[PDB]
């Protein structure tokens, strides 16, 4: 994360590989490394590192809530809020945070049914932003021709080596002179 | 047995009409419950539990004088009767089961019939039939077929249900309790004191901080469509306003200001300022009367207070 921008792989720039502490007994295994990175420090590279490794581990907890009025009645579920589960016969008394929340208000503002997703939001939901975001994307272009796409970047590409080349000659033809 | 009905634009009774029924059987209104049980415990949460309606059933016969007849009769009926125009429903009933009264064999004093065939025990005015209590019903009809057992008689299965809410409406509003001006529609079925001008009759109150209201009705009027009318002369100007009340939930007006003469009418989850361009942003809660006691406290000691509203039942 510190090479120029110019450079892409000449690996300068804190080269280095971190782990976390769960490593030692599943072993060797490695995500897209951090390859994108103008930041000049060490201390940097590995709080995003660490954070790039533990954010993957996912754990998504998409439970139901059911709202007692009578009892429990201060229980009024808010997104970002801490909240300690505990499920018998599952292995579990962790605390967890709220990451979604689904209210229902019926008349006189009266609770019906909550639903909630706790750590990172679902799996699910996931797979929709990423499909709709490719979606969106898609047809917010103009370039776009699914009759033989590819043109519009192969034109491009090609484009590119060739100024290249032109400017490779240009080299040679100053450093003569 | 004659199974009142009024439309709107019109009133009906069937015995009018040559059609005697059998009798009326009201159903209670079903109870939709709303439970959620829980994965491993021993017990269901009770979500909520609610009325939902009060299916009626009024089987009804009728006979002619010809077997022809059958088919006009029968027409009128539908005509008459299946109707999704939302009816109101009145039940009838009578005092008592009247036989043949006795008479003398001597060429004289023979017996009546009616228009219909059929002998005529109701000799002096006081023995036809009542409207057996001062409630009516809104009501939409259901599927019918029609049996013709022999001769001119052919029967025939109403099966009405309730329209908008499951309830016992009473006619007539509160302040012909008040005023007694209207005559009928108060039954005993509905407890009601005769001090007239005494409590528990009065809803139009003056020049107080705090009152009692005797809802009459067992079902509680907390629902909208339900015809609870408020209208109070606010006595005493302010800036906020204020009423709390028991069985139902506080009130404020915060935000706009009033002055003392000017009158608010306060129509079900609806405030008008003065009458019109309601000005209904301020708190919308609405009051709720279950029955009996139902005390309210204003706090600035309005000049007039009264209000209208419609018993209803269960």
């Amino acid at each position: 994360g510190n090479y120029s921008g110019e450079e892409t792989f000449e690996h300068a720039g804190l080269v280095m590989e971190a782990r976390s502490a769960l490593a030692e007994i599943y072993g060797d295994i490695h995500a897209e490394p951090f390859k994108d990175g103008k930041v000049t420090d060490q201390e940097t590279m590995d709080k995003e590192l660490q954070s790039r490794l533990k954010k993957s581990l996912k754990q998504s907890l998409s439970l139901d809530f059911l709202v007692l009025r009578e009892s429990y009645p201060e229980a009024d579920p808010q997104p970002g809020d801490i909240v300690q589960i505990k499920s018998t016969k599952l292995g579990l008394n962790d605390l967890v945070r709220i990451v979604q929340v689904k209210t229902i208000r019926g008349i006189n503002n009266v609770i019906v049914k909550q639903d909630v997703t706790l750590g990172e939001f679902n799996r699910e939901q996931r797979y929709m932003k990423k499909v709709n975001t490719a979606a969106n994307y898609v047809s917010g272009l103009n370039d776009v021709n699914l009759s033989n796409p590819s043109k519009a970047a192969e034109n491009l590409k090609s484009k590119v080596a060739s100024i290249a080349k032109s400017t490779l000659d240009l080299m040679s033809r100053t450093d003569l002179i | 047995d004659i199974e009142l009905t009024k439309k709107d634009g019109t009133v009906i009774k069937l015995s009018e009409y040559g059609f005697i029924v059998n009798d009326i059987v009201i159903d209670s209104m079903q109870i939709n419950t709303k439970y959620q049980d829980k994965e491993n415990m021993n017990g269901r949460i009770l979500m909520g539990s609610n009325y939902i309606s009060r299916d009626i059933v009024v089987p009804c016969f009728c006979k002619v004088k010809n077997r022809s007849d059958i088919a006009y009769m029968r027409d009128m009926l539908y005509s008459l009767t299946t109707d999704i125009e939302p009816m109101y429903l009145r039940e009838i009933r009578r005092k008592e089961e009247l036989n043949y009264r006795f008479t003398q064999p001597t060429s004289d004093d023979y017996v009546k019939l009616d228009k219909n065939n059929f002998p005529d025990y109701e000799y002096s005015r006081h023995d036809q039939q009542i409207y057996v209590n001062g409630k009516q019903y809104k009501v939409i009809f259901n599927g019918v077929i029609n049996p013709k057992q022999k001769g001119n008689k052919v029967s025939f299965e109403l099966k009405f249900e309730t329209t908008e809410l499951p309830y016992g409406e009473s006619i007539g509003t509160s302040l012909e309790l008040e005023e007694n001006k209207k005559v009928g529609l108060w039954s005993f079925d509905f407890n009601i004191d005769w001090h007239a001008g005494g409590d528990k009759r009065k809803y139009t109150f003056e020049n107080l901080s705090k009152g009692t209201v005797y809802y009459h009705g067992s079902a509680p009027n907390d629902q909208f469509n339900m015809y609870k009318k408020i209208t109070i002369i606010l006595g005493e100007d302010t800036e906020s306003f204020v009423w709390n009340l028991t069985h139902a939930e506080i009130m404020k007006i915060e935000g706009i200001k009033l002055k003392a003469g000017d009158r608010i009418v306060y129509d079900s989850f609806r405030v008008y300022k003065n009458g019109v361009e309601i000005s209904t942003e301020t708190n919308i809660s609405q009051p709720k009367f279950k029955y009996g006691a139902n005390k309210f406290e204003f706090n600035q000691t309005v000049q007039k207070v009264q209000f209208d509203l419609k018993f209803y039942y269960k």
